[PDB]
RNA sequence: UUGGCACCUCGAUGUCGGCUCAUCGCAUCCUGGGGCUGUAGUCGGUCCCAAGGGUUGGGCUGUUCGCCCAUUAAAGCGGUACGCGAGCUGGGUUCAGAACGUCGUGAGACAGUUCGGUCCCUAUCCGUCGUGGGCGUAGGAAAUUUGAGAGGAGCUGUCCUUAACCGGGAUGGACAUACCUCUGGUGUACCAGUUGUCGUGCCAACGGCAUAGCUGGGUAGCUAUGUGUGGACGGGAUAAGUGCUGAAAGCAUCUAAGCAUGAAGCCCCCCUCAAGAUGAGAUUUCCCAACUUCGGUUAUAAGAUCCCUCAAAGAUGAUGAGGUUAAUAGGUUCGAGGUGGAAGCAUGGUGACAUGUGGAGCUGACGAAUACUAAUCGAUCGAAGACUUAAU
């Protein structure tokens, strides 16, 4: 345990509807947005690069490429602004943190499947 | 985190390829800038043609810092490189195309012409 | 970097006010009527 | 109005509506009671005295603060309470609204309250001028022989001395600090915890005092 | 964790000697800083012995040293054989402990505080 | 400032510029308050009160100055041995080498340049930053406190509204302070990959040494560049001013008696320290006998301490958590977080290797249980309350 009274106070905010993924997987996060007038959802699909933490303080980081420029995005895992997560692929890796992918592009930066 | 002597990549088609930061505007003694902030710079490398020439002293907005921005939700966004757009003192761009993605923090700055010319705003 | 006046005997004996030592714990042993340090073994038919 | 004593157990985060993130401190304010009232006719000033944590009862041959002693076992027995670890000032609380023997409950505070938290900050040891104060290093090369030293401690023949207040090195750390205008985020009466928005002075298991803010 | 005045490479080798000496002599006089530290090293090894299997005899050999014990009438034994055979049968119902520190005075050439470590 | 004088220092009072750290004056650079204007508004010009806080980064030059570039509400001026070399640097300047122009018959020299070129000291006293012991405070203790006195803090951009003043809002810059939930750094007794070589007899598994051999991650703690908070609203008395009633002076006049109003400044308000504040304060609790030669004395009480297990505290000491009527450390058991699939075995492959058993196995500081080992037996200190007066 981390500590009683901390697992006992922050327990009503642990989500219980997300899938279970790993570093190396591919995700399609449906984040919610409030622009100038209304609520809309905007999808963000990339590779999971790291998960750290435990409890309500857990986070993960997914990485994509937009126009040749890499864009990695970081979320609190139980945040109430993720509408739903979907696991597209499940790649095969050998580390817990895929930090080496930051210096790679193209065929050098491909994660296997299965 | 841009400071004096930091070199950025230009992400429009105004003729410039690289700028050098001369001063971050804002207050007195102010040390660094980030996305949504306006710097004074100078063109170090241009493209043949275009209005902005090598050696000009211009103003630019910052887009895509490599140490990104934190949001009120505990969300973050980081980029792979630093970029900026040369602007016109009414806060409109000097070019007419914008390359690569751009951060959603440019709406509070009222740069509505930069966020609308750009491919996906993040 | 070096003394400007010599030190008088009075000022030397006051500085040495606190340069002293205290006796040890040194309780008596129950096995042999003796003296040993508290929480250590007895150095005389070593018991504890 | 609205004092209480408690112990710091650690930091966490909560999610407010609109999906914000809120850093939070967890305080454990359990077993507070009122031990004595001070009046202007007897003491000169009004206040109530509160004791926080339950302590074991008197025993002979007790060799530690874990057990009450005969002077303290009796003071907490004028009011009918068990012996307390911590016992504090509460001077900005109107005394007419308390009775000796009451149990200051965590529910006195409601979510939305502005509060001041006081505590003894952590404790660092002997520190130098650069860490203890905010002073600059000397050059680390170019011939330099001045790296973490303080500057010049005075001037010359005029004022042939150092002034009081020179900022030299010395013990840094554990002082008394208030942080003002913090917020109560949530009260949990079953566990008796106060979720304070932000962070507070001191180590974990350290004592804190929550009061309503002075504005 | 104490540091004992050495470097982390010398401090590691000095406890692998202290631990293999308790396994052999059953009783040693040390200083009281090396005794408080080496009790943790020899007790984490007793549980590998009384645990039993092959993968835990592979993890005891990362710490013990290659020394031979001469039994009675020339029946030699390795310090890893004496730990998984004989020290692991008398400590099969004790749940923690296994070792005992006893203080003595300060020794003479420096007033370092002598101590004895046993197996209980 | 350039000087006049030559009174102090030749058995030595260390230059210029820069760095670090400041501190005071006001003849005010910004911000606060006012009078006059040739002040229509927006901007000004001038003079008065005002020292609370604030008062920038570069290019060129050893430079100081100065000139430029880009900013700012602003880029104040001076003293303090032209502040500060037993705090630092040593670029200029006036040590020995060498050279150019120039002067000299010459040795040499500058009415001038050029390249090179040794900055010592273990703090005795006052000073000042921390932290202990002794005695005192008319009995001995344990807590909680009042606050005489002291130290901090004090800055002000833009935008929206009113629609230029006066009014209301929202957000910044720079500084302070506390903290590690978040994003990051470190993490030499944490996990993993890998090279050379010597070993455990060999295979397989492992150990030494090579910067921790090297490389990829990383727990606690410590941390900023990260996360929160602050300078808020106000009172009293005034400054320059603006006045009201009002005479000396049969009118007038802010003044002499009276009465108002008026500043980022003054005294508070906010934040810390504070009975050695010898004037040593106050509350509510605890303990309270024997013996004399009646002078007083012992041990004991309540309370501590020694010694020992410790960390949230720490140079030491002090502070805190505990000492068997015990969870204080270790071990043991179960966990959190970190690593990222152990060994053995079997299968597939000719082989390097892959798959399964199985989110496996290990895991230092973090959260809980458990007396298995150590905090054993003991010892030292520590009260019986002075006499005057006045009331009960
Ligand atoms: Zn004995």
């Amino acid at each position: 345990t981390n500590h009683k009274l901390i697992e006992a106070v922050t327990k009503s905010q642990l989500r219980t509807d997300l899938p279970s993924f790993r570093p190396g997987d591919t995700l399609r996060v449906h984040v919610r947005i409030i622009e100038g007038t209304r609520e809309r959802i905007q999808v963000f699909e990339g590779v999971v690069i790291k998960r750290r933490g435990g409890g309500v303080s857990e986070t993960f980081t997914v990485r994509k490429i937009s126009s040749g420029v890499g864009v990695e995005r970081t979320f609190p895992l139980h945040t109430p602004k993720i509408e739903k997560i979907e696991v597209k692929r499940r790649g095969k890796v050998r580390r817990a943190k895929l930090y080496y992918l930051r210096s790679l592009r193209g065929k050098a930066a491909r994660i296997q499947e299965i | 985190m841009i400071q004096q002597e930091t070199r950025l990549k230009v992400a429009d088609n105004s003729g410039a390829r690289e700028v050098l930061t001369i001063k971050v505007l804002g207050g007195s003694g102010r040390k660094t800038a980030n996305i949504g902030d306006v710097i004074v710079c100078t063109v170090k490398n241009a493209t043949p043609g275009g209005v902005v020439k090598k050696g000009d002293v211009v103003k630019a907005v910052i887009v895509r810092t490599k140490s990104g921005v934190r949001r009120n939700d505990g969300s973050y966004i980081k980029f792979d490189e630093n970029a900026c757009v040369i602007i016109r003192d009414d806060k409109g761009p000097r070019g007419t195309r914008i390359f690569g993605p751009v951060a959603r923090e440019l709406r509070e700055g009222n740069f509505m012409k930069i966020v609308s010319l750009a491919p996906e705003v993040l | 970097a070096v003394p400007k006046r010599r030190t008088s005997k009075t000022r030397k004996n006051k500085r040495r006010t606190h340069f002293k030592i205290s006796v040890p714990g040194m309780t008596e042993c129950p096995n042999c009527g003796e003296y040993k340090l508290s929480h250590r073994v007895c150095k005389n038919c070593g018991s504890y | 109005t609205k004092g209480i004593l408690g112990r710091k157990i650690g930091m966490t985060q909560v999610f407010g509506e609109n999906g914000e993130l809120i850093p939070v401190t967890v305080v454990e304010a359990k077993e507070n009671v009122v031990l004595q009232k001070k009046t202007v006719e007897v003491d000169g000033y009004n206040a109530i005295q509160v004791g926080f944590e339950d302590k074991k009862a008197y025993k002979k041959d007790a060799k530690s603060n874990k057990y009450a002693n005969k002077p303290a076992e009796g003071h907490a027995k004028k009011a009918d309470a068990a012996p307390k670890r911590f016992i504090r000032e509460f001077r900005n609380v109107d005394v007419d609204a308390y009775e000796v023997g009451q149990e200051v409950s965590v529910d006195t505070f409601v979510a939305g309250d502005v509060i001041d938290v006081t505590g003894v900050s952590k404790g660092k040891g002997f520190q130098g001028a650069i860490k203890r104060h905010g002073q600059s290093r000397g050059p680390m090369s170019h011939g330099s022989h001045f790296h973490r030293a303080p500057g010049s401690v005075g001037m010359a023949s005029d004022a042939s001395r150092v002034f009081k207040g020179q900022k030299m090195p010395g013990r840094m750390g554990g002082n008394t600090v208030t942080v003002q205008n913090l917020e109560v985020v949530q009260v949990d009466t079953e566990n008796k915890v106060i979720l304070v928005k932000g962070n507070v002075p001191g180590p974990k298991k350290g004592l804190v005092e929550i009061r309503t803010s002075i504005k | 964790y104490r540091k004992l005045g050495r470097t982390s490479d010398q401090r590691k080798a000095m406890l692998r000697d202290l631990a293999t000496s308790l396994i052999i002599s059953e009783r040693i006089e040390t200083t009281e800083a090396r005794a408080k530290e080496v009790r943790s090293v020899v007790e984490k090894l007793i549980t590998l012995g009384k645990k039993g299997d092959l993968a835990s005899r592979r993890n005891a050999a990362k710490t013990l040293r290659n020394v031979e014990i001469l039994n009675e009438d020339e029946t030699t034994q390795t310090a890893l054989q004496k730990l998984f055979g004989e020290i692991a049968e008398r400590y099969t119902e004790r749940q923690g402990g296994y070792t005992r520190i006893l203080k003595q005075g300060p020794r003479r050439g420096d007033g370092a505080e002598s101590v004895i470590i046993e197996l209980v």
